[PDB]
């Protein structure tokens, strides 16, 4: 599923996003642009063997298993194609996670370069929220 | 200043092409994170020169540029400029830390600039100074490049090591340097010898000023 | 027009604690990325602490536990409380408002702070009478760094040059300031604020 911005901004925000961590709404949507393009079966391989899932592109090196990256960890205990279903739960849960551990949204590179220190409620700003 | 290392110093000549090199690691630069840089002239806060690998924010020359490829990062410079003198940082983001990180710097050094003889004044102890019973001889140097000088005090003739406190030349606001020697006397010292001589040798060029008690 | 003002800084006994001000203007700080990075004499920058614009802190390994990064929205001030204060933290201590990936948009002029044992001093201030033109003031025997001299109050600006120190031995600085020009009056205007040695001082030949 490819959302538009105000419906993934409308889905994050019904999901608990707003200032989750405190993070703004708008900084979840960016990330997400800048690492899927806002497509939730977005996969890209890294160069260590690892691949980045779903509109987080939530890597398979921690937080997911998908089989063929040897010394990975599962730290959200799911199968990593769960990050790829139309309905963003299990991504939106695998981030409340992930911002969590020692770097914040810095886990997200996309977020750190593109999104970090920008006017990032432009990403909100027209959707009727 | 670790984890992204810098060569401490990067020599040019007018308008050659140079490069200041910013090394990481997977953690860092390795990772993806986009690398910053910022140049500090002498007695400023350092301004951003670079950002997100290659962007130049408004104000910065079209000659200074940047570059990224695996683990490390590099800024160029096209037709080096006697102003390009400056101390030079590469910056970015540590997984493994947790924050930003600098570079340790780079001391770029612009060698074709004319040599500026060295402007010496000499003053004796003061009357004020004397009455509190000590007495301090100032030799002020000024205008001068390159930035190495050596001063040696005399006693009328014989030279002086005793009481001498020289500082190290430092970068004024136009590539010259400044420095500053004191020689620091009993007023009974002071009076015991018919002058003192302050001698600032700069390139082989040696320059003499002369005080006497009166 | 964007403001960054740091204060607080000065001399301070190991063990210490000092609390650094940053006063802004142009921006709120409640709304941006705002962070404290140092620099210890003739050395490299080293990262300090961030405060992102919805509250989350980081800090360097070097300062964890001993240094807190907060904000006033009210004042509109940024804070860098300091405990524990050690030697190595002897440093120009620069607020910073980042711009685009923690890059840093502005920096404010940067406040001395000094970890020292050591007690203030003021300087005594002598004046350089011209040749018997070149004049001046020696400010002799002050701790810790820095002061200024101003010629009648900013009034004269000029064909002015204010050196930089010497460390002596006995651990004080001394510095002179010279100006290149009987009838004119010229009040050599020292300020050590660690001691709050202001002096107005007099050139004319002896």
């Amino acid at each position: 599923k490819v959302f538009g911005r105000c419906e993934l901004a409308a889905a994050m925000k019904r999901h608990g996003l707003d200032n989750y961590r405190g993070y703004s709404l708008g900084n979840w949507v960016c990330a997400a642009k800048f690492e899927s393009n806002f497509n939730t079966q977005a996969t890209n391989r890294n160069t260590d063997g690892s691949t980045d899932y779903g509109i987080l592109q939530i890597n398979s090196r921690w937080w997911c298993n998908d089989g063929r990256t040897p010394g990975s960890r599962n730290l959200c205990n799911i199968p990593c194609s769960a990050l790829l279903s139309s309905d963003i739960t299990a991504s939106v849960n695998c981030a409340k996670k992930i911002v969590s551990d020692g770097n914040g949204m810095n886990a997200w590179v996309a977020w750190r370069n593109r999104c970090k220190g920008t006017d990032v409620q432009a990403w909100i700003r027209g959707c009727r929220l | 200043q670790s984890v992204l290392t810098q060569p401490p110093s990067v020599s040019g000549a007018p308008g050659q092409r140079v490069s200041i090199s910013c090394t990481g690691r997977s953690s860092n630069i390795g990772a993806g994170y986009d690398v910053h840089w910022y140049q500090q002239l002498p007695g400023k806060a350092p301004k951003l020169l670079i950002y997100g690998n290659t962007n130049r924010p408004s104000g910065v020359p079209v000659r200074f540029s940047g570059s990224m490829s695996g683990t490390s990062a590099s800024l160029a410079i096209t037709g080096l400029q006697a102003e390009d003198e400056a101390d030079y940082y590469c910056q970015s983001y540590d997984s493994s830390l947790s924050g930003s990180v600098f570079g340790g710097g780079t001391k770029l050094t612009v060698l074709g600039q004319p040599k500026a003889a060295p402007s010496v004044t000499l003053f004796p102890p003061s009357s004020e100074e004397l009455q509190a019973n000590k007495a301090t001889l100032v030799c002020l140097i000024s205008d001068f490049y390159p930035g190495a000088v050596t001063v040696a005090w005399k006693a009328d003739s014989s030279p002086v090591k005793a009481g001498v406190e020289t500082t190290t030349p430092s970068k004024q606001s136009n590539n010259k340097y400044a420095a500053s020697s004191y020689l620091s006397l009993t007023p009974e010292q002071w009076k015991s010898h018919r002058s003192y001589s302050c001698q600032v040798t700069h390139e082989g060029s040696t320059v003499e000023k002369t005080v006497a008690p009166t | 027009q964007v403001q960054l003002v740091e204060s607080g800084g000065g001399l301070v006994q190991p063990g210490g604690s000092l609390r650094l001000s940053c006063a802004a203007s142009g921006f709120t700080v409640s709304s941006n990325y705002m962070s404290w990075v140092r620099q210890a004499p003739g050395k490299g920058l080293e990262w300090v602490s961030v405060i992102y614009s919805g509250g989350s802190t980081y800090y360097a390994d070097s300062v964890k536990g001993r240094f807190t990064i907060s904000r006033d929205n009210s004042k509109n001030t940024l804070y860098l409380q300091m405990n524990s204060l050690r030697a190595e933290d002897t440093a120009v201590y620069y607020c910073a408002r980042e711009g685009r990936g923690d890059s840093i948009d502005y920096w404010g002029k940067g406040t001395l702070v000094t970890v020292s044992s050591a007690s203030t001093k003021g300087p005594s201030v002598f004046p350089l009478a011209p040749s018997s033109a070149a004049l001046g003031c020696l400010v002799k025997d002050y701790f810790p760094e820095p002061v200024t001299v101003s010629w009648n109050s900013g009034a004269l600006t000029s064909g002015v040059h204010t050196f930089p120190a010497v460390l002596q031995s006995s651990g004080l600085y001394s510095l002179s300031s010279v100006v290149t020009v009987g009838t004119q009056t010229y009040i050599c205007n020292v300020n050590h604020k660690p001691s709050n040695t202001k002096v107005d001082k007099r050139v004319e030949p002896k």
